[PDB]
């Protein structure tokens, strides 16, 4: 088992920024962030595998984001930039035990509790 | 024996290729396990660089033969095995009817308590409007049987089938297939009598996969032997 804590998020407007961050419990594969806006489906925006050597973002997230990851303190970070409402979203940390960044939700063995972001 | 202990149960795997193929070059990552009780692998590849610039399925070849289910009574004419968790050395050509060739070198082996097929694809003189750099295989794989003896000089096994890539035409593009497997231990090894593997595999899609991807499920069972 491992456990994901989040923190960051909240209340923004367009045009605005804003910062998620996410740490485990343990040393971890690949970790990803996802969103889920209200009533849609979960989809992957953004992660490191658990080498480093492979970034991934979305289509929709252009060059607005940057994951940057920490395996000494375990912890994956999320900045956002030029925030439309679109954005508006509970946001997700996830990873896995092994190291591949897939992006399907259902390769993921860890989940955190879910972050607001609201533009 | 110890060889054969190590895959009485499900095994993880990991695959790591690096290709170029008339200069196009790019990387693929799998994972998935096996199970040689069922002679059952289960992987799913994403292409990590972009888009792969070949057809998923002329790699299927290239992307771990110590999963093949062997009777009782081939037990002694199981190679692949016997060379682990040392590993042996895979290396192919494979020769695309009327267009170009891959020249591949893998390492199967033990890392921990994960099977890894670590591979370098070279591909060369592909007509860049063929079947392949022109993505004309349909996204399917037939069933083969790959043909295995005995080379003791090399302390190893020679390997040869071909591949009938099925094309969005109505045609068949043959791949032909020389395989040469050898011991990276130098503890002993099998050396089989000659024999087959009956090998079945299928494609799929994961439909939340955003990367390029592939799904593959492969069955293999020896035969050849009374
Ligand atoms: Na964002
Ligand atoms: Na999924
Ligand atoms: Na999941
Ligand atoms: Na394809
Ligand atoms: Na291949
Ligand atoms: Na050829
Ligand atoms: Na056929």
């Amino acid at each position: 088992q491992v456990q994901l804590v989040e923190s960051g998020g909240g209340l923004v407007q367009a045009g605005g920024s804003l910062r998620l961050s996410c740490a485990a419990s343990g040393p971890t594969g690949a970790m990803a962030w996802f969103r889920q806006a209200p009533g849609m489906e979960r989809e992957f925006v953004g992660g490191i595998s658990g080498s480093e050597t492979d970034t991934y973002y979305a289509d929709f997230v252009k060059g607005r984001l940057t994951v940057d990851r920490d395996n000494v303190k375990n912890t994956v970070d999320l900045q956002m930039n030029s925030l439309k409402p679109e954005d508006t979203a509970v946001y997700y940390c996830a990873a896995r035990r092994r190291v591949t960044l897939f992006t399907s939700r259902a390769d993921y063995d860890f989940w955190g509790q879910g972050t607001q972001v609201t533009v | 024996s110890k060889g054969e202990e190590l895959f009485t149960g499900v095994v993880p795997i990991l695959v790591e290729l690096d290709g170029d193929v008339n200069g196009h070059k790019f990387s693929v990552s799998g994972e998935g396990e096996g199970d040689a009780t069922y002679g059952k692998l289960t992987l799913k590849f994403i292409c990590t660089t972009g888009k792969l610039p070949v057809p998923w399925p002329t790699l299927v070849t290239t992307f771990v033969q110590c999963f093949a289910r062997y009777p009782d009574h081939m037990k002694q004419h199981d190679f692949f095995k016997s060379a682990m968790p040392e590993g042996y050395v895979q290396e192919r050509t494979i020769f695309f009817k009327d267009d170009g060739n891959y020249k591949t070198r893998a390492e199967v082996k033990f890392e921990g308590d994960t099977l890894v097929n670590r591979i370098e694809l070279k591909g060369i003189d592909f007509k860049e409007d063929g079947n392949i750099l022109g993505h004309k295989l349909e996204y399917n794989y037939n069933s083969h049987n790959v043909y295995i003896m005995a080379d003791k000089q090399k302390n190893g096994i020679k390997v040869n089938f071909k591949i009938r890539h099925n094309i969005e035409d109505g045609s068949v593009h043959l791949a032909d297939h020389y395989q040469q497997n050898t011991p990276i231990g130098d503890g002993p090894v099998l050396l089989p009598d000659n024999h087959y593997l009956s090998t079945q595999s299928a494609l799929s899609k994961d439909p939340n996969e955003k990367r390029d991807h592939m799904v593959l499920l492969e069955f293999v069972t020896a035969a050849g032997i009374t």
